């Protein structure tokens, strides 16, 4: 159940940053659940394989390229020169994202999100997941540092032993 | 506005186009206010002049998700087309396909910009007799006349060089390299030899490639002179 | 088959200059006992016509009544009247020519005196099809241009060989006697640069088409024959 949290700036409200959480089971192709929050309200939607296939067919391109573009846009995997614009109509709860290219734009995708009666629960879940991953990464880094220190010490000792033996 | 497109198309050279094991000769002039295209296959000629409004109308229907102004679309199309027309054997990211329905040629170009698809179709109807004449017949006759004048100048220069060589031969010495001896140049004999030996290959238009590769500067100069 | 022979004959024939009452035209006519085929142009539009014995007889009866002639005799007389004019101009003709450019069609009226009696004919030439126009004007002209370019290249190579021979003569302990007979080295780029700015404006003027018929007809005929033989 892979998850990814990214920060975006909607054109409608550029003075604040929204958080987009995308969760998928195995791969983005199969489907994913997205959640857009701003600290006070949350909107959750789901996209299935059928919707992705229909969008790819409508845009008339291979599924792989569309999946790659979706990964670059939603998961914040953009390259050195790649601008993506996210629009969200709150009154209609319609969230779409497009790729900006000079003076032209491509409507990369669109979904119809729905409000959740308890944004607090999802906010707390997101914060708890962030804290858990932070702790896990810190523990892994500490273990790796310990291993590196041990390896360095052993390497130095073996180097000294070799220095003695070469002259012996 | 409209006249500028016609003048630009007239002042443009022919380019070779390859598509689905087929060849075409294309002249394209694209500006922010529209474009003009003329495509020939040595048997028929099709022409298309297009303005910004129709560009937007066709683009919004071909690329549903593309939100672009006519100027940007035209600039992108020009940047995509000019490199291919200028020369071949380059990173051609565009695929071309031509089809005839009843009397008009539909030329579809499909490419990718920033990895996203981009389509454009030229619906070029048969060119009018005046346009075809002005673009092919008169320039070709002018080029032929200019080449004949060049041949006459070359013959005169050869005659002068032969006179100098004869001066040396009659009053002078012998060449150290006997292999360099050259026969006197006779216009009638040279023309006869050319006609019976190399005319069949020289006059082989083929699919239009030799016309583009060999003489295009002369065509441009003749067209410019005709304009003035 | 008769139509095919007429088409082949028209293709073989060379262009000729015709001087009407006010204007001028480039024309190619091929007449046989089975009918005729004509192609006229004015460097802006091309008109074509092709008629068979029946059409010829109907037109002869409707235009010049009181004349009872078979179509073969009428075609032979038309050939006798037209061919001398096309072969050479500015000679005793006594055959008035006129043109009327009706909407999307042309009418070429020819009037003559046949043994001292009136003889009228009209060519109803409609706009020529793109295929015929291309085959008759465009491809032959491109072939002629390519052949002339090849001739220019050959002459340049000959000039280069002559320059090499002159250099050998000069280097072989020689001394030119007549200094005036001194040809400078030949450079293709310099010659082209001089030509394009000195003679192209006057050498690329087609005018009314007279230079085309007066200069580039043998090459045109050869190119057309080669194209026919190829296919």
């Amino acid at each position: 159940m892979e998850r990814k949290i990214s920060r975006i700036h909607l054109v409608s409200e550029p003075s604040i940053t929204h958080f987009l959480q995308v969760s998928w089971e195995k791969t983005l192709e199969s489907g994913f659940v997205i959640t857009l929050t701003d600290g006070h309200s949350a909107w959750t939607g789901t996209v299935s394989e059928s919707e992705i296939s229909q969008e790819a067919d409508d845009m008339a391109m291979e599924k792989g390229k569309y999946v790659g573009e979706l990964r670059k846009a939603l998961l914040s995997g953009a390259g050195p020169a790649d601008v993506y614009t996210f629009n969200f109509s709150k009154e209609s709860c319609y969230f779409f994202f497009e790729k900006n290219l000079k003076d032209v734009s491509f409507r990369l995708g669109s979904f119809n999100l729905e409000k959740v009666e308890n944004p607090a629960e999802v906010i707390r879940e997101l914060i708890c997941y962030c804290l858990d991953t932070i702790a896990e990464n810190q523990a892994k880094n500490e273990h790796l540092q310990k291993e590196n220190e041990r390896l360095l010490r052993d390497w130095n000792d073996v180097q000294g032993r070799f220095e003695k033996c070469v002259s012996a | 506005v409209m006249e500028e497109l016609e003048q630009g198309l007239l002042m443009q050279p022919w380019a070779w186009l390859q598509l689905a094991e087929n060849s075409l000769l294309a002249k394209v002039f694209i500006t922010k206010q529209g474009y003009a295209l003329l495509v020939s296959d040595l048997q028929q000629v099709w022409h298309e002049q297009v303005d910004t409004s129709v560009v937007s109308q066709r683009a919004k229907e071909l690329n549903k998700r593309l939100t672009a102004p006519p100027a940007a679309f035209l600039c992108h199309l020009d940047n995509l087309l000019r490199p291919l027309l200028k020369d071949a054997a380059h990173p051609s990211e565009a695929t071309f396909s031509c089809d005839c329905v009843a009397d008009a040629l539909i030329l579809r170009v499909r490419s990718e910009l920033s990895g996203l698809p981009f389509y454009w179709n030229f619906h070029c109807m048969l060119a009018s007799p005046s346009l075809v004449s002005q673009h092919l017949i008169r320039p070709l006759m002018g080029m032929s006349l200019a080449l004949q004048c060049q041949v006459r100048e070359l013959a005169t220069l050869l005659h002068m060089k032969d006179l100098e060589i004869q001066d040396y031969q009659e009053s002078g010495a012998t060449l150290i390299r006997d292999r360099l001896k050259t026969e006197p140049f006779e216009e009638n004999s040279f023309l006869e030899q050319f006609m019976i030996e190399k005319l069949p290959e020289a006059c082989s238009i083929g699919d239009g490639k030799p016309f583009v590769m060999n003489l295009q500067d002369l065509y441009m100069a003749v067209t410019t002179q005709e304009v003035q």
